[PDB]
RNA sequence: GAUGGAGGUAGAGCACUGUUUGGACUAGGGGCCCAUCGGGUUACCGAAUUCAGAUAAACUCCGAAUGCCAUUCAUUUAU
RNA sequence: GGCGGUCGCCUCCUAAAAGGUAACGGAGGCGCCCAAAGGUUCCCUCAGAAUGGUUGGAAAUCAUUCGAAGAGUGUAAAGGC
RNA sequence: UGUGGUGGCGAUAGCGAGAAGGAUACACCUGUUCCCAUGCCGAACACAGAAGUUAAGCUUCUUAGCGCCGAUUGUAGUGAAGGGUUUCCCUUUGUGAGAGUAGGACGUCGCCACGC
């Protein structure tokens, strides 16, 4: 680490609509809101909308949409009409 | 006037040779081969005519390798030019053959075809040729 | 950081199991991370690194270097001494901070996601993760970033084969497919 | 990834340095050795290769820790044992290192206590 | 573009040395600290004019 | 009408003092062009790689293993 | 098996030029049993075994006693005459 | 006559530069792929790659006979 | 003889393994550049090839591995490093 | 004895492939406040120490796949002396390579400290 040639950085709290994953750092700062012990006396300005759970991939693939029923189209729309 | 073989040179005027003697270079691949027994050059054409007169009285191909190739270049002046100024233009090619060397080699046909062809060929070269076969080893392979 | 904790408390015993090292020293680690922002346009317009290096300083925590030209190419119009690319190396805790960023916030900001390609083995395990854009990280803003450059993350390990590295990175994020 | 075995590079720099002067006729050589924990020294001659006086970081007699303390101590011991046999024209072999105190403090300790560079 | 040039002592006024430069790389008179023989002491030398 | 027949002068390289000879201080030994014979005991190299002697004495050529050769002067 | 094997001279002078005009082959043997001694041979003797046996059978040298099982290694003969020169032998054990 | 040395000649040799003839192969290209993914097919071949076999004045991993330079050396001779 | 070409300097070959050696013999360059491309004291090792990786192209920057030299040396060629 | 340091001798000492080890020693490693450092980066270099470990380096041992050193022979070539065609060849006399190859070889010698 040299001097005067490295930008700002602080252990800014990360957060989201859930999960309070308040441990990481960053380089964007501002209005102080979380000076707390359990984490860094820092900022939750990072209110990213991805918990690493929004995209159901780290929470595993969900059934968020289907997008599954093409066969019943002929087999239910006039297939309810069938039987 | 047909061009059998040539090269890519890197040099044009080469000092004319000096041929002394040789021994070795026995049969390599085929079963029947020539053997020049003198000291002389050999032009491009002579080898070409030899290859033709071997192919024709052969048939169905039969393995035939041309175990020599012109490398060195040639030169000449024009008639009516007094001696003097720098070397003349280059025209031709030549690869000198000492005695003992082996020019051609064949296999794939019984001797009668072989000696037929390899006596037809030896009338196109200024060398006193001979005839030898692929002889013997500790392992023929 | 939390990773180092999680690392020395979970990764070491699990991996010591899955291969039975005669010594814990035999562990496959993570060594460094290098970042590669190739402008490729300074020869045309040298007024692009002027912002590339800035966006970098924002992504990492340090100002990048500036790689030279090293040779001369006409179809490219390359003369030696010209700058084309700018890099940073990550070590120490910042490694883990930035990798936490990647696995936890950065990666899941990319549209139409399936995960990382399963094939960056190199037969020696230094997996890379190409990126198209640079609008991903929250350290970057809409009306301030006016290009679509990319980087080439080159993570390195101490593994010899690729399965060790794969199932290691599995323990440390890397949402594969 | 491999790691370059650090003693090798210092060996190489040593071999380049040594190429300037050993000259250990009657103005015999000095020496130096690092480690993770200790420091050693000998006063050597050529062509014999037979040293004349030695010392030891933590093998004979010292006070402090692996630093100038140990360094200066060893240097004092070297210079004392040297003038015993009457040597005042040593040629200092840098080894393959620099001057920053584990070698430099050793050096100047060797100077004052009675050896001439 | 190159020119044979003569340095000269800034104190004793002796044209002591001779050398050459590129009159468009370095368009300023040179200043080197050569050694004068007339007084046996280093002396700021300046290009002739 | 040629464009040849251009030549330089000779420069007369080649050793100028054999072995077992008694050489006085200063003499030349083996005029080179680039290093072909590394110098040795009391032998010094000049600007154009020539090899002179520093002390009076006797010459002997030897070899440095596989690399190259040497000259040196062992005074009496 | 009971052959024409005898002695020779170290570096004999142009006595060799005539050795090639009167039917002689300067031959050699160096190997395991006994170290190295130049040794006679000509062209008609061994071709008997060659035709009878072939091209690699165990060849034995004699002073009418124990044998040297030579395994003749290389002989690239002087061309333009089709006759043997420089027969480089070799000898191994069982 | 004896001993020590400098140097790349006549050989001959493919380790480098050139020149080069066959065998194998795939590196995959060669007009299509054969086709509106299974192998790119017939064919061309260089290198990646190899197995043999050739040649040089401005090619050398090597290299004599001779001359040449020296010696508090020896024997005859006489410059 | 003329008409053509050449007239000084450096490198290779011819040159017959000390040095020297012609030809209107076979091949190339020179009539400068550099205030650092010098002096000194520290430190470092190349061309490639394979394998991965946005724009990226067969060929830019990167990363890993193999690599005695196949690089580089202001300028022509030998000899060196 | 072993281990560390430090020199000579043509790589016959090397390359490659495989096993063993940690008392001391060496090294890996724990860190940056401190002299010192990064054309960004305690990786390098420099400093502060001993949590942990022989996985690696590292030293000991095995191996003729590769790299090297190779005799005695034969053959090419040649000084001197001759003889034929004089493009070339041949014979006495003195010397005699390169290729090929038996074989050797997984070092030898010297010093200083430590303790078992
Ligand atoms: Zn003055």
């Amino acid at each position: 680490m040299k001097q005067d040639i490295h930008p700002n950085y602080q252990p800014v709290v990360f957060m989201d609509s859930t999960t309070g994953f308040k441990f990481l750092s960053g380089s964007t700062k501002g209005s102080s809101e979380t000076v707390e012990w359990e984490d860094g006396n820092t900022y939750p300005l990072l209110r990213v909308e991805v918990t690493s759970d929004s995209h159901p991939f780290y929470t595993g693939r969900q059934k968020f949409t289907q997008a599954d029923g093409r066969v019943d189209r002929f087999n239910k729309k006039y297939g309810l009409k069938d039987e | 006037m047909l061009v059998p073989k040539r090269v890519k040179h890197r040099r044009e005027f080469r000092g004319k040779m000096r041929g002394e003697a040789k021994g070795g270079k026995e049969v390599a691949f085929g079963e029947w081969g020539l053997q020049a027994t003198e000291s002389h050059w050999i032009t491009n054409r002579q080898i070409e005519a030899a290859r033709i007169a071997m192919t024709r009285y052969m048939k169905r191909g039969g393995k035939v390798w041309i175990k020599i190739f012109p490398h060195k270049s040639y030169t000449s002046k024009a008639i009516g030019v007094r001696m003097g100024k720098g070397k003349g233009a280059p025209e031709g090619w030549v690869s000198p053959v000492k005695r003992g060397k082996i020019m051609f080699e064949i296999a794939g046909v019984p001797e009668e075809v072989a000696r037929e062809a390899l006596r037809l060929a030896s009338h196109k070269l200024p060398v006193k040729t001979k005839i030898v076969k692929r002889e013997e080893m500790g392992g023929e392979s | 950081n939390r990773l180092k904790e999680k690392y020395i408390k979970e990764v070491t015993p699990s991996l010591v199991e899955k291969f039975n090292y005669s010594s814990v020293m035999q562990t496959p680690k993570v060594d460094k991370i290098v970042i590669n922002m190739g402008v490729g346009d300074a020869v045309s317009n040298a007024k692009n690194l002027d912002k590339a290096v800035e966006e970098l300083a924002l992504i990492t925590g340090q100002k990048p270097l500036i790689t030279k030209a090293k040779k001369s190419i006409a179809g490219f119009r390359l003369r030696e001494g010209m700058p084309i690319g700018a890099k940073v190396t990550l070590r120490g805790e910042r490694m883990y901070e930035f990798l936490d960023k990647l696995v936890t916030v950065s990666l899941p900001r990319v549209r139409d996601f399936h995960g990382v390609s399963k094939k960056a083995f190199d037969g020696r395990g230094n997996y890379t993760l190409g990126i198209k854009e640079q609008l991903i990280f929250p350290e970057v803003d809409y009306d301030l970033v006016d290009k679509v450059r990319g980087m080439d993350i080159v993570i390195v390990t101490t593994a010899n084969t690729d399965e060790e590295s794969r199932e290691l990175l599995a323990q440390l994020g890397m949402p594969f497919q | 990834i491999t790691k370059p075995d650090k003693n090798k590079t210092r060996q190489k720099r040593h071999r380049r340095v040594r190429n300037k002067i050993s000259g250990t006729a009657e103005c015999p050589r000095l020496n130096i050795f690092r480690s993770n924990k200790n420091i050693y020294a000998q006063v050597i001659d050529d062509v014999a290769g037979v040293t004349l006086a030695s010392a030891s970081a933590l093998d004979k007699e010292i006070s402090g820790g692996t630093k100038t303390e140990t360094a200066a101590a060893v240097g004092k011991l070297v210079a004392e044992r040297a003038a015993e046999k009457g040597i005042k024209k040593v040629v200092f072999d840098r080894g393959g290192y620099l001057y920053h105190g584990r070698v430099q403090a050793l050096a100047e300790a060797a100077r004052e206590n009675g050896l001439e560079f | 573009m190159r020119v044979n040039i003569t340095l000269e002592c800034t104190s004793c006024k002796e044209r002591n040395y001779l050398t050459n430069k590129n009159k468009r790389n370095n368009p300023d008179r040179l200043e080197k600290q050569k050694y004068c023989p007339r007084e046996r002491k280093v002396t700021l030398h300046r290009e002739t004019k | 009408s040629t464009s040849n027949g251009r030549d330089s002068e000779s420069k007369r390289l080649g050793a100028k003092s054999a072995d077992g000879q008694t050489v006085t201080g200063g003499s030349i030994l083996y005029r080179q062009r680039g290093t072909k014979i590394y110098p040795g005991v009391n032998v010094g190299i000049g600007g154009d790689d020539t090899l002179f002697a520093k002390v009076d004495g006797v010459v002997r050529f030897e070899r440095k293993g596989r690399d190259k050769k040497q000259v040196s002067v062992y005074p009496v | 098996v009971q052959l024409e094997v005898k002695e020779r001279a170290i570096r004999p002078r142009s006595l060799r030029n005539q050795l090639r005009h009167e039917g002689k082959v300067p031959a050699i043997v160096y190997g395991y049993q006994i170290e190295s001694t130049p040794i006679y041979f000509e062209e008609k003797d061994l071709s008997k075994i060659l035709r009878e046996h072939g091209a690699n059978t165990v060849i034995k040298m004699t002073v009418d006693g124990k044998n040297i099982n030579t395994l003749m290694s290389k002989a690239q003969l002087d061309t333009f005459t089709g006759q043997m020169l420089h027969v480089e032998f070799l000898s191994v054990n069982m």
